[PDB]
């Protein structure tokens, strides 16, 4: 019976407010860089287990021997 | 030491990944990939996307030879815990719990829906009781195995499968156990209560 | 009828508005009680009020009496229930009462009767626990504010004509209806002073009667319209309410706790600004929270830090002088976010 959902009070302490006055932190964060070199954003771009397990350990950069390598995997 | 320390791990996670399309030439002829599996935990944050995307590759490839190495890992696992910690065991030590704790994060790729859980699971509990009496007691008693904790693992798959084959395992079971094995229940025999509770 | 002529596909607004506002000179009581039962059924309720309810019962009673028959299925009503259904209501809701106000403000507002009924009742379900009540009061509320600063507007409007009509007679000092023209002015300009009066006064009883009680709510949406609706109006009429006295408010709502708010006020900060050219007022108050902005750029949330750092290039745009050099380094630190 009555399965609406009741609500007690609507009023709030006004000390959390206070608190939030005094501390903020907890809507602030540190800011992420994105990576700074070139090493790790070309591992990135190569990177995950997709990549990194679709294409040879050592490149080939003519993608005539990519079409060899690339045909026998299952 | 930065720049050499994230270009030594990436040079290793190249060699893995190598290493990983060799996994699927093992899923084809090759074994003995054990001890690949084993280091899931301990080398978790470095490995843990290519040893997972390891056994989904082959599970949808084979399941028969993916409960082959799961079983050899295993093996792997409680040979190498066992030459660790010799006599004692030491179930109360972490490590082993830990190791069961390998074996729930192995079950939960399991899905019922699956023919060869039906089948490879029922063969896993198999091969599980064969490695639970691998070997033999030399002494107090004949009865009690040696190398018995991997029945606490075992017991740890039972909760999946099935009601109607809990007779037919039962069936092979009673060829490794025996009648006052059943009915003694003591502290050093709980994994076999828990089997029973467990059929 | 009328909730569901709101809701089912009404072919045009002004139509029914004129329509209603003749009937309503034809009969007060019978369209006041359809505007009760509007402003119930708006909520979702098909319960209704009697006539003798209506005219006899204290407001209190009335509004339990339709939570009795409030007939509600979940604590779900239909300001949270999904569907486009809801908003468009919600948008032919506002609209209807926009049009309907502002078409009326000569005769009905003046009456000394409506404002009283429709204030009273709407404390009353805006002070009532039940929340579906609370919550389309407040939207309805803001909606009549708003529409009553279009009021404020065209009062002052007017007095400007009525002052002009005064200086050019100022200048005509010579002619027998000059007098006359002059003493009709000055009656003129008095009773729309007098009207504004009121208006302001009515402002202040809805202000203190819901405002305060709304800018605090548990509801962060319900504090987050409140702030919208002070936004738009200090934006449609700068010239009354662009000061310290109405800006402390604001200042006290940027210290909420949820994103959704903080998006809000941001958006409401950003557009109010931009307005002029040349800053009206609100210096004391951006020397007051401009570190805290620009400390706010940080934002867990992406869109929040957008409107930051917007509010920061209106800072730039206003002055030059306000910026240090610690917060040109910080932002041109964050020009390489991952976002």
């Amino acid at each position: 019976k009555r399965k609406l959902i009741v609500d007690s009070v609507k009023e709030l302490d006004s000390k959390t407010i206070r608190a939030q006055l005094s501390d903020y932190s907890d809507i602030v964060t540190t800011l992420d860089l994105a990576p700074p070199t070139k090493k790790l954003m070309m591992w990135k771009e190569t990177g995950g287990v997709e990549k990194l397990f679709s294409l040879p350990a050592q490149p080939l950069w003519n993608n005539r021997l990519l079409k060899l390598f690339t045909r026998c995997l299952t | 030491d930065e720049a050499n320390k994230i270009e030594a791990l990436h040079k290793r996670r190249n060699l893995l990944a190598a290493f990983s399309k060799l996994i699927i030439y093992d899923i084809v002829d090759m074994h003995a990939a054990a001890d690949i599996f084993k280091h899931y935990m301990k080398y978790y944050n470095d490995y843990g996307d290519i040893i997972k995307e390891t056994l989904s590759k082959t599970r949808q490839i084979d399941k028969i030879q993916c409960a082959k190495t799961l079983i050899l890992s295993l093996q792997q696992l409680f040979n190498e815990l066992v030459q660790e910690q010799g006599p004692n065991l030491d179930r109360t030590s972490a490590h082993v719990s830990g190791i069961k704790e390998l074996a729930r994060r192995f079950a939960l790729t399991f899905g019922l829906d699956q023919i060869k859980t039906r089948e490879a699971v029922a063969t896993l509990h198999k091969d599980g009781i064969e490695f639970a009496f691998k070997y033999q007691n030399q002494k107090g008693q004949e009865y009690p195995p040696p190398n018995l904790a991997f029945l606490e693992v075992l017991s740890e798959f039972s909760s999946k499968l099935l009601r109607q084959d809990k007779k037919t395992v039962h069936s092979y079971l009673e060829k490794f156990l025996t009648e006052q094995m059943m009915e003694r229940r003591e502290d050093v025999w709980l994994p076999l209560i828990s089997y029973r509770n467990s059929l | 009828t009328l909730f569901e002529v709101v809701k089912l596909g009404k072919s045009a607004m002004q139509s029914v508005v004129d329509d209603w506002i003749e009937s309503y000179k034809q009969d007060r009581d019978i369209a006041l009680l359809d505007l009760i039962n509007f402003f119930i059924q708006c909520s979702g309720c098909r319960g209704t009020v009697r006539i003798e309810m209506f005219r006899n019962m204290q407001n209190a009673e009335i509004i339990r009496k339709m939570t009795e028959e409030f007939d509600e299925d979940s604590g779900d009503y239909p300001l949270t229930m999904p569907g486009p259904q809801w908003k468009k209501f919600r948008s032919n809701f506002c609209e209807f009462i926009g049009v309907l106000i502002r078409q009326c403000q000569y005769s009905i507002i003046y009456d000394e009767y409506m404002m009283d009924t429709v204030i009273s009742l709407l404390t009353g379900l805006s002070d009532s626990q039940v929340r579906a009540f609370r919550h389309t009061s407040t939207l309805a509320a803001m909606k009549l504010m708003t529409a009553l600063v279009n009021v404020a507007l065209n009062l002052s409007i007017h007095q400007d004509n009525t002052q002009r009509q005064y200086e050019a007679e100022r200048n005509k000092m010579i002619g027998k209806r000059a007098n006359e023209r002059l003493e009709l002015l000055l009656q003129k300009r008095k009773e729309l002073q007098e009207n504004q009066d009121e208006i302001e006064n009515m402002m202040n009883s809805i202000f203190k009667g819901i405002f305060v009680h709304r800018y605090r709510d548990a509801i962060a949406e319900i504090r987050a319209i409140c702030i919208e609706e002070i936004g738009v109006w200090m934006k449609m009429y700068s010239d009354a309410f662009l000061n310290d006295s109405y800006l402390k408010y604001v200042g006290w709502t940027l210290h909420d706790r949820q994103g959704e708010v903080r998006l809000k006020c941001l958006k409401a900060l950003q557009s109010l600004y931009t307005n002029r050219e040349l800053f009206p007022k609100l210096e004391l108050f951006t020397n007051r929270f401009k570190d805290r902005i620009v400390s706010m750029t940080l934002d867990k949330e992406y869109d929040v830090a957008v409107e930051a750092i917007r509010l920061v290039t209106l800072i730039l745009h206003g002055s030059e002088e306000a910026l240090s050099n610690e917060d040109c380094e910080n932002v041109y630190h964050l020009v390489y976010s991952a976002h």
